[PDB]
């Protein structure tokens, strides 16, 4: 299983090129992300 | 309790694979069945984190290069999917799974200063994954009802 290669008509390959070029979303959760600071031993 | 964990490091074959459980069997067998002939192949990589001062895996991740193109022959977009993060149903609530995130996302990130990298794709099984890679910056993707994906930037 695991699908690595993923190939979209031409309709949705477009709108995944505008959603992954658009200015980032969801800067919220990633200020999140960001701010997490593990304590790995 | 208070429970110590070990860096994220690479899977070998000295680890002990058999007492972990998430509760969500696809994720355990991954880990046991799979993981290691991945890791020989090059096909993966997968990191874990240990109970401090064992090889007891409390907790894991794998990372594999993907691409995105469409119908006909950057003709593929480069992603990198994150196939994978668990925590032991054990360890649950101490944090360990948004730190195994951030060291995946941090790792990602230092990786794309190398190749170029557009984006993290992860594939939320159930609707609590969803809330969790939500929470920490993940987005709804077009390319699959349950793929999210969190944006790679410029070289800082
Ligand atoms: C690609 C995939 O594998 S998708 C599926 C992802 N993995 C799984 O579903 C495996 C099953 N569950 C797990 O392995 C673990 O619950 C994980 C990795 C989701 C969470 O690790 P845990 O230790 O449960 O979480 P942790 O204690 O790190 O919680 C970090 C934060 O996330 C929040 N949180 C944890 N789980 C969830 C969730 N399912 N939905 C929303 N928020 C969550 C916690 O409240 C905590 O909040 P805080 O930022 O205020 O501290």
């Amino acid at each position: 299983a695991s699908q690595r290669l993923f190939v979209l008509d031409n309709e949705r390959y477009d709108s995944f090129i505008t959603q992954l070029e658009a200015p980032v979303q969801n800067a919220e959760g990633r200020e999140r992300l960001m701010a997490v600071k593990p304590e790995w031993k | 309790m208070e429970i110590n964990v070990t860096a994220p490091a690479l899977l070998t074959d000295e680890h002990i694979l058999q007492p972990f459980d998430c509760g969500n069997e696809v994720l355990s067998n991954w880990l046991r069945g799979r993981a290691m002939k991945n890791q020989m192949l090059n096909a993966s990589r997968t990191f874990v984190i240990c109970l401090e001062d064992t090889l007891r895996i409390v907790g894991y991740y794998s990372l594999a290069t993907g691409s995105v193109t469409h119908a006909e022959l950057p003709n593929p977009v480069p992603v990198v999917l994150l196939g994978r993060l668990a925590v032991d149903v054990c360890t649950r609530g101490h944090g360990f799974g948004k730190w195994l995130l951030s060291d995946a996302i941090h790792r990602v990130v230092n990786l794309a200063d190398q190749v170029g990298i557009k984006a993290v794709m992860v594939h939320a099984i159930d609707d609590d994954a969803r809330a969790f890679y939500e929470r920490f910056g993940f987005v709804q993707s077009v390319v699959a009802p349950n793929t999210l994906f969190y944006k790679v930037l410029e070289h800082h």
